[PDB]
Parts: structure tokens; sequence; C-alpha cells
């Protein structure tokens, strides 16, 4: 099992990672482990060969990120020396970013959508700060359909609601949804999923956060 | 305050450091390093800010002190071939930190003996510049004359007899002993010249023209179309000067220092830096001291100090009698000087 | 550097040499999806200053833009008129939130006007008045920022200021490197005189590098920096530049400091400055008239016969001989 | 075993930046505990790849040598679908297994 | 002005990391009810 400290990193920082070595009874043991670090293209950059002997099954390691580096989804692969066919992996992302000051939870009222519900799909937008306080501002919410991996957006469902006391409500109507597929039959939408994206902007205009609930 | 690194890191330097009476922290600088660079982590001295997280080869880091603090040392350091950073480790000084009399002569001799035991074979020049500006005083010159007498006997106590150069300046430079004399290597003859000097003419021309003094030091070491000399790539040069840093005539004296390093083939190559062939030591005499100007003139060699700031003059005379009581364990081991007869076993 | 690769042994391999660097092309990445023109104009006289801010925007593309966000920041000491924001918020395809309407004249230095659309064929312009509720001697320029909801990185930001052209700050730039020029133009107005007791002590400070007496030959206005060509008559204090009698040197002042100098051709002047005010490479050299440069007018030979300048011309003549013959004490 | 981390300080109020706090680490004896403290503004961008206890038991449950959740077609099919071998002196055995994974 | 804390007297918050407290602890305390409790004194960062 591979533990990382964060799930996303900037160029120039350092990645700290621990490796927990146990056997088939989930008790710690000392073996020889080969460690790999792969780029988004799948090519290993740094290889090591450590031993968890006399370490209580915890292997602390590190890796520096260069300033000029490829963004994307990196990978860390590890395997026992006696069983090279069984590889264990964990990913992490590399992106240029800054930290936001608030989160946006996009949760619909139900965890699904019924076809013949004339009320439509009601989605609750929750926005609070990291320290627990509530958020004043304005949101931008748009729905969309997804068939496999080919996504089809729905520009008819754009609403602009104000966010008062960290809360907001938005409804996608059934007539807007049936007009987007150009489908006279409503039974062909069984199987497809819906995705909602929200973008809340503060009253000071200093920060904004995009959030998405799909599937 | 105490230091402790994360998992998978090795702590080098003093783990437990203490703030002393001189406004400085005790011990060595604590460094958390992972051992992934060609060079080691240069670390963060207390009061500084390091810009540069990559510690690979040919990389660089820049340092900045806090508000109202003066940087001593190298502002920019570069990782060289072999695993050694260029310049020296910085240290943020203030307008009142100064230096204790023990710490001055302790670091000055550990630099000086390195460029003496490589001369061991007559092949070393020492230049002596003294400031006779009106901002120091007539009572503060004769106390500096008796200080310089103790310096010559300590150098001659190693069996090496170098060539000395005595120039006292103010508005104009006055050359008393030139290095191109037949008696300049006789260490007892130069001491006789040091009592015969008189500072009545420098008191009439009250001023601080540092640039015209260093142009006289350039004219002593330069050769008039002599065409490469025999000691051009084998002579160690040591420049010792006292000043207050408050120069107002002649201009920026740093432009003469860059002309000296170009003449000695220092920095004009990537495989042979030749930094051990020029050392520059600057001593601060009074409380009226610009610590920025004295730091830019002195050399910046690794793990070594060349800038000093003391007050009341008499304590600087106290560091010269203390250094002759201090015995340096001379080490002939591990010495390989570049002689042009490069057969093996040399 | 060109290097060699020696490969020995048995097997196959693949060598790859890539260099990453910063490429100088066109600088056109700002205003890539929008065009923004912001201008600040004073209001006409009815019967406490009021000015009119005009903002025009247009989307780059084949279609009209979707819902976008305008981030208007006010200049320090200016607030929008509360009647003009109620006009645009009730207007078609526009919305200002009720949290921003009833803030009154307390604190409304940032403002967000939500647009339902902005066209791509013609500019969608709005304008509103701003009152000066707090007169301050130095005014910071405000900013207008335009972006759609779905991509904040594709934005553009223009500034506005009634004196400086479109809110740009004064900086001195030659060959990519720029220095800050939002400081003073000379050191002080002075006029205290006091002769050497207030002039030798300033000139013999350790920061002062050069003291010259020059003559203006040609004034050349040229875009970013203003050129003042000064022929050197005599060297009073020889600085770090070896210059003889008759040679010329080029002097640089910014645009906002051209009015405070009032330099005229064929006149003589006295000037000193620091050694950090040097900005010239090779034997060519450019001097900087910054906030640590003293500028004083030197009247000519027949101009000192006035009884008003008789107190000043005896001050300037004795200043030269105390520096030529004796230099700086201490 | 068990591992709970809670505030060693008796609640108090919400602490101030720079303030010291006491952390209570409650676990098994002789256990090496490793720690990490993460800003919750990181999980806004990426809530994937968190190490939890439920994800650990998902890996153990998907490496079992038994496939069918109950019974078999005969008596020897019960053992091979539950992950066992039987052999006796009377001739009754189970089938061979040459695949490390389950069918399909 | 003359009232308020002087601006030079204010020491600014500077330590805003994204992750910290990456340490190893060994529960060597005496075990009561099969449970070992280690009290740690940690210093909180300047982030809000
Ligand atoms: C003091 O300064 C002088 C002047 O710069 C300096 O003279 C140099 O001496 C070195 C030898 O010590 C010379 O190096 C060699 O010169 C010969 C010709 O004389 C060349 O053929 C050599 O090239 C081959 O040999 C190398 C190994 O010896 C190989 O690595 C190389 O690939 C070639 O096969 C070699 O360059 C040098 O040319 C002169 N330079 C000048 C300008 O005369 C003297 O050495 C200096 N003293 C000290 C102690 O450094
Ligand atoms: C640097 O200085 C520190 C103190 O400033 C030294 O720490 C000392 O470490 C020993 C461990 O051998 C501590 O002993 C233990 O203390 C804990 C306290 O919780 C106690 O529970 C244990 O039973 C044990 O007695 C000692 O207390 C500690 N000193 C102080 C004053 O706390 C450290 O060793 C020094 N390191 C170096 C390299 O000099
Ligand atoms: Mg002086």
């Amino acid at each position: 099992f591979i533990q990382t400290d964060k799930t996303i990193y900037t160029p120039g920082s350092t990645v700290l990672y621990r490796i927990f070595t146990v056997n088939h009874k989930l008790l710690p043991v000392g073996r020889t482990v080969m460690v790999n670090i792969e780029n988004p293209e799948g090519i290993p950059v740094k290889q090591d060969s450590l031993s968890s002997q006399n370490q209580l099954g915890v292997l602390p390691l590190s890796w520096d990120i260069p300033e000029l580096v490829n963004m994307g989804q990196w990978k860390i692969r590890a395997y026992y020396e006696n069983s090279p066919q069984q590889v264990f992996s964990t990913e992490f992302e590399v992106k240029e970013y800054v930290l936001p000051s608030f989160e946006v939870i996009v949760e619909p009222t139900e965890k699904f959508y019924y076809i013949y519900n004339e009320k439509g799909l009601e989605v609750t937008i929750t926005a609070r700060f990291l320290y627990g306080k509530k958020v004043e501002g304005t949101a931008f919410v748009i729905f969309g359909i997804q068939d496999g991996e080919q996504r089809i957006s729905l520009p008819e469902s754009l609403k602009r609601i104000p966010i008062e006391d960290g809360s907001g409500e938005v409804v996608l109507s059934r007539k807007v949804l049936l007009d987007g597929v150009q489908n006279p039959r409503a039974e062909d939408l069984v199987g497809k999923s819906l995705y909602v994206s929200a973008t809340v902007i503060l009253h000071s205009g200093s920060d904004m956060v995009q959030a998405e609930r799909s599937g | 305050i105490s230091f402790h690194c994360y998992d998978g890191y090795t702590l080098r330097g003093s783990a437990n450091r203490t703030c002393q009476v001189n406004g400085r922290w005790s011990g060595q600088t604590a460094i958390c390093d992972n051992g992934a660079g060609y060079c080691s982590n240069p670390g963060i001295p207390i009061g500084t800010r390091k810009v540069g997280s990559q510690y690979r080869l040919e990389d660089s880091v820049t340092y900045h002190c806090s508000r109202g603090l003066t940087l001593r040392g190298s502002q920019r350091r570069t990782c060289q071939e072999g695993g050694s950073w260029s310049g020296t480790e910085p240290s943020c000084q203030d307008s009142f930190m100064y230096d204790t009399p023990q710490e001055v002569a302790e670091a000055f001799l550990s630099s000086l003996t390195e460029t003496i035991e490589g001369v061991d074979a007559g092949s070393m020049n020492i230049y002596l510049v003294l400031d006779g500006s009106g901002s120091i005083g007539a009572s503060n010159f004769t106390g500096a004359k008796k200080c310089l007498v103790n310096l010559i006997e300590k150098v001659a106590s190693y069996g090496v007899k170098p060539r000395y150069g005595l120039v006292t300046y103010a508005t104009y430079p006055k050359i008393w002993v030139k290095v191109s004399e037949a008696d300049s290597s006789n260490a007892d003859w130069v001491t006789k010249q040091l009592n015969e000097i008189n500072y009545e003419d420098h008191k009439l021309k009250s001023g601080t023209n540092t640039k015209k003094a260093l142009q006289a030091v350039y004219s002593m070491m330069s050769w008039p179309d002599d065409v490469p000399p025999e000691g051009w790539n084998r002579t160690r040069h040591v420049i010792i000067l006292m000043t207050d840093g408050l120069h107002n005539m002649g201009g920026d004296p740093i432009t003469v220092i860059d002309e000296i390093r170009d003449l000695l083939y220092i920095g004009k190559d990537r495989k042979n830096p030749r930094e051990d062939y020029l050392d520059v030591y600057v001593f601060g005499v009074g409380p009226l001291v610009n610590q920025v100007n004295i730091n830019a003139l002195a050399s910046k060699k690794d793990n070594e100090q060349h800038v000093f700031k003391v007050k009341d003059m008499e304590n600087l005379e106290d560091v010269f009698y203390q250094m002759i009581d201090e015995s340096q364990s001379l080490s002939l081991c591990g010495m390989v000087w570049e002689h042009r007869k490069g057969t093996d076993y040399h | 550097e060109g290097f060699t690769v020696t490969a020995e042994g048995k097997g196959q391999g693949t060598l790859s040499v890539v260099t990453m660097y910063h490429a100088k092309a066109k600088d056109q990445l700002t205003c890539n999806k929008f065009d923004l023109k912001v201008t600040i104009k004073p209001a006409p006289e009815t019967e406490k200053n009021t000015m009119i801010l005009e903002i025009c925007t247009r989307y780059r593309g084949d279609q009209d833009a979707t819902m976008s966000i305008l981030d208007i920041s006010m200049m320090t000491g200016f607030a929008p008129d509360t009647d003009d924001l109620k006009q645009l918020a009730n207007g078609v395809d526009r919305y200002i939130s009720k949290y921003e309407l009833d803030k009154a004249f307390s604190d409304r230095n940032t403002l967000i006007i939500y647009l339902d659309k902005v066209s791509h064929s013609e500019d969608d312009c709005l304008a509103f008045k701003v009152h000066q509720y707090f007169n301050v001697e130095l005014i910071q320029p405000g900013a207008v920022k335009v972006y759609a909801y779905y991509n904040l990185e594709e934005s553009c930001t223009r500034f506005y200021h009634p004196e400086k052209e479109d809110g740009k700050l004064n900086k001195l730039c030659r060959d990519e490197l720029c220095r800050c020029a939002e400081e003073n133009c000379f050191i002080q107005k002075s006029d205290d005189k006091v002769t050497l007791e207030e002039r030798l002590d300033k000139a013999c400070e350790p920061g002062v590098d050069y003291v010259y007496k020059t003559r203006l030959v040609k004034v050349q206005l040229s875009n970013d920096f203003d050129e003042y060509i000064m022929a050197i008559e005599q060297t009073i204090k020889s600085g770090s530049d070896e210059v003889q009698v008759g040679q010329q040197r080029t002097f640089i002042s910014p645009i906002k400091c051209r009015e405070a100098l009032k330099l005229e051709e064929k006149k003589h002047y006295l000037m000193w400055g620091l050694s950090s005010d040097f900005w010239g490479e090779k034997p060519n050299l450019s001097y900087i008239i910054g906030k640590d440069t003293w500028v004083e007018h030197w009247p000519e030979e027949d101009e000192c016969q006035d009884e008003e300048n008789q107190k000043q011309c005896q001050d300037l003549g004795a200043f030269t001989e105390s520096m030529v013959v004796f230099g700086c004490p201490n | 075993g068990s591992l709970v981390v809670k505030s060693g300080q008796s609640e108090d109020r919400q602490p101030v930046p720079g303030q010291q706090m006491t952390l209570k680490i409650e676990g098994d004896h002789g256990a090496r505990v490793v720690l990490v403290a993460v800003d919750k503004g990181v999980f806004v961008l990426n809530k994937k790849n968190k190490l939890t206890q439920s994800k650990i038991w998902d890996v153990v449950e998907k490496a079992d040598i038994g496939c069918t959740p109950g019974s078999g077609k005969d008596y020897a099919g019960v053992f091979s679908d539950a992950g066992l071998t039987f052999t006796s002196s009377s001739g009754q055995q189970t089938a061979q297994r040459a695949e490390l994974q389950c069918p399909q | 002005d003359e009232d308020i804390i002087a601006e030079e007297n204010i020491v600014s918050r500077s330590e805003f990391p994204e992750s910290w407290l990456w340490n190893v602890e060994d529960l060597k305390e005496p075990p009561k009810n099969g449970i070992s409790t280690k009290l740690m004194n940690i210093f909180l960062k300047d982030s809000i």
C-alpha cells in the first residue's frame, strides 16, 4: 500500500511518500521492494530497490519535482522482488494552481432521476468556507447529458441564481431536457447519465470555484 | 530553538541552537537534506530567504535578508563541478552586531594558512593598504601602526618569507615599499620601514579616494608588456586593507577589483577557477562603517569569512597579539599543487 | 555547447536531446477572447468632483458571447453614483445584485455587473458617473476585468486613470529590463542655500559619485525615455567614468518628470547623483535623473550681474574651488 | 486493532494561527504511528486517491482464492469454488487449478 | 496614526504550507486496557 501526503502538486515542490509492506495476514514483514515513478506517458523516471527490514514495515521516501516538467496524471508503481508480476499503483496529478478559499458541494435532491417526474431534477448548491462560515455571492449552473464518454452539453439550461446564506436552488425542467436530445420518445434516455457543473463567484470578485457532480 | 526534520531526511548542523549576547545564533546552520542533488542543500541561514529549490548541477540560489538588515557574504551561489557551492554562506548582520575579538583572529588565520602551505617550495605577495582619511582621526593611526608590526612576525614564523607592499592613502596613494624591490622579501627590513612612515602629509590631504589606491596596487602587480611571466600561473596574492567603507572620491572601487581578477586569469575559465590565488580581507575600524561596501570588496571563499567589523581600534590591536599565541596545526597531507611536470606520483 | 557522445558495448539505444527556453514572439496573449476600451472623462457643469467612466467591450469569435462577469474596481477616493447603478441593473440583458445596490456611499470600491451577453459584431457600451467622496493627494488607478463564467484564464484587464494614460505606471525600460520610476523627480526643492554648509556636506556623502558642470545641446523626445544631451565643460569630482573636457553624455528622465525639470537648450547646469543611477553599457553611457539626483540651474556669465542672483552666483563659484583644490574632507 | 486521533486539548474554542495544541493519539501498544496533516482546500481540487481503511479491505477481498459465493455442481466443485483442495486414500480428489485468478 | 498598533511592530504571518506533520511516533507509553495514548505538543501553522 502506497500513501501520498497530497493528491495534487505544483512544479518545484517535493513529493513525500510512504510504503507499507505487509504479508497475507496484514502483519508487517521485511522484504525487498522495487519502486518506480512513471510519467503520464508511462515511462519510469526514477527506480529504487529498498528493504523494509529493521524498519517496522514503513519505508519513508521522497522525490523532487523539477520546475520544467510534464503536467498530467503521474503514477507510482511498486512490487515485491520475488513477485514481479503483481504490481501495486497509486496516481497523483501535477498542475499549476493556487488554493481556493471555499468549497462547492453539488448534490441533487435525489441520487438519480426518474423519467416521468414532471417536477424535473432539483439540485442543491452548497457553498461554505474552509473554516465553516457561509458564502455570499452568485452562481452559474448548467446541466448536460453523457453517453459513454461522448458528452453532449445542454446550453438551454443556463441559470444565474444568487447564493444567499451559503445555499441555492436550481431546477432543470423536463421540457428543456426533452428539447435538447430532439427525442419524441422519452424511453430512450434510460441508461444515459446526467452531469451538473456549478461556478460560484464571490461579491468581491476575488475568487471563484468550479465544481461538478457527474454520473 | 530546536530543529527536527521530517521522515526520510538527515539533519546536519547544530540541532540545538542558542541566541547569544552578540545577536547571533550559536553552532552551525541546521539543514534538512535528502541527498538527491549533485550539490548538497545550501540551507537557510537564520534571517535569510532562499530562492531556488533545485540543487542539481549548474543551478543557482539567491539570498535576501529582512528589512533593515545588511547581507554579509554572497548574494548568489552556484553549484560547481565536484559538489561544492560557489561563494560563501551568507549571514544577516545589523547596525550593531560587530564581531568579538576572539572570532576575528580565529577565522583570519584559518584562511591565511591555506594560501601559505601551498606556496611551500619566495612565491607569495602580500599587499598592505591603510586608510588615512580624516573620518578616522590622528589618534587612531599610530595605534594602527603598532598593530601592523605584529602581523609580519607571525607570517615569518612559518618559514616562508613573502614579498610585502606598503601603501598608505587618503586623497592620493603614497607607495612606501614596492613589491618590485630587492629588499621587499626581507621581512625585517619592511618592519624598519613601518616605523619610518609619517602621516602628516595624508592629514593635509584629508579624503577617502579608495579607487586611486587600488589603481596603485594594480600597477604593482601588472607587467608592462613582459609577456607571460614565470609566476603568472604560480603566485598567491593576498590583499589586506583597513577602511571605514565611506569613500567619496574616485568612484566605485569595485571596478579595479574586477580588473585584478582578469589579470590573474580568475573566472575566465570553467575548468580552472584559480580562486586560491587571490584573497582579499577587509577590516572595519570604527562604528561609522558601511557594511555593504566592505562586503563587496572582500573575497567569498567556501566555509570561510573575510569581512570583519570591530569598534574602538584597541580591540583590533588585541586580536593581533592573540593570533601569535594561537598555534595552527600545519598539515602537509593531501597537498597537491599544480606543477607543470605532471608525471604520476606527483 | 556542442558535445560528443561515445557509445560502446552491445545492444540498441535511443538518444534524445531537447532544449526548453523562453521564446520571444509577439506578446499578443492579453485580450485574446475580448477587447476592452476604458476611458475616464470629467462630467459637465450642473449649477465634490464628478466624472464619467465609459466602458466598452466586444467578444472575439464567430458568435456572441454567453453570460460574462465584469470586475470593476474603483479608484481610491471614488464611489459610483447610486442612481446610475439602478438604471443598468433594471436594463435589458444586465443584472447588478441587490447586495451591491444598498451599500450606499459607505464602502463600494469594488463592483460586479453581470452581463447576460456581449456581442461580437458591435461593442456593448455602458457608462456611469462616479463622485469623489474623499479627496486624496495621490490616486491609485482602478481596473476593469472582463471574462466569461467558464474560463477565468481567458480574461483581459484594462486600467483607467485621469492623468496617466490608461492607468499605466511610470517605469523606465531599455532592452527588456525595467526599473521603477514612480518616485520623485529630483531630491528636493530646497532654495535654503546656506552655501557649503548645506552643499558640501551633501556632495561629500559617501553615496555621491560624480559632480559635473555641463551644457545642454539637444533635447530629444523619444517614446519611452527622454534624452538630454549634456556636453561636459569641467569635471568637478571625477567619478567612476573617465571623461575629459568637451565630451558629451546622455541623460534620461521619464515623461512625468519632464515638466518639473524645465531644461532648455544652450543652458548650463550643475548636477550630481549616486553611483546606482548608472544605466549604460560599453563606452556608451546613460545617466538617470532619479529621486537621488540633484538638479540646479547654472546662470551664465552675464546672467550673474543681477542683484537677485548675486547671492547665488557667489555660492556656486566657491563650491568649485573647494572641491577642485581640496576635495572632500573626511 | 484500533486507531483514533482526537483533540488532546479539551475542545476550547477554534484555535488561533500560531497557537500550540495537544494531539491525542490513541492506538495499539508497540505500534509505529505515522502522521500527515493536510489542508482541506486540497480536497476541493481532487478527492481521488485518499488512503482509507475501506479501500484496504477492498483489495484483500478481491484477492481471495474462492470464486462462487456458495455451493457447487458436485462435491469436488464446492472445494474448488471455495478455494480448497481435497485428496483421500479412497480415490476422491478435487480438480486441478492452473489459473491464479477466478474464471471469467 | 498615533493610535493603532504601529505597522513596524506587527509581525506578519508567513507559514502557509499545504501539508505538514509528517512524523513517526512509537506508542511506548504504558498500555492501559490494551490502548496506548501518546500526547503530542504540535505547533499550528499560520493558515486559516
Ligand atoms: C601557464 O600558462 C601557459 C600559457 O597559457 C600554459 O601553457 C600551456 O601548457 C599546456 C601544458 O602544460 C599546453 O597543453 C598542451 O599543449 C600541447 C602543445 O604544446 C598540445 O598539443 C596539447 O594537446 C594535447 O594534449 C592533451 C594532454 O596533454 C590532450 O588532452 C589533448 O586532447 C591533446 O591531445 C595540450 O593542449 C597548452 O597548450 C599551453 N597553452 C599555451 C597558450 O601555450 C602553462 O601550462 C601554464 N602553467 C600551468 C602550471 O598551468
Ligand atoms: C538537543 O536538546 C534537547 C533538549 O533541548 C535534547 O532533548 C533531550 O532528549 C532526551 C532523550 O534522550 C529527553 O529524555 C526524554 O524526555 C521525555 C520527555 O517527554 C521523557 O518522557 C523520557 O522518559 C526521556 O526522559 C530529554 O527530556 C530531552 N531534554 C529536554 C530538556 O527535554 C536533545 O537530546 C539534544 N540533542 C542534541 C543532538 O544535542
Ligand atoms: Mg573618510
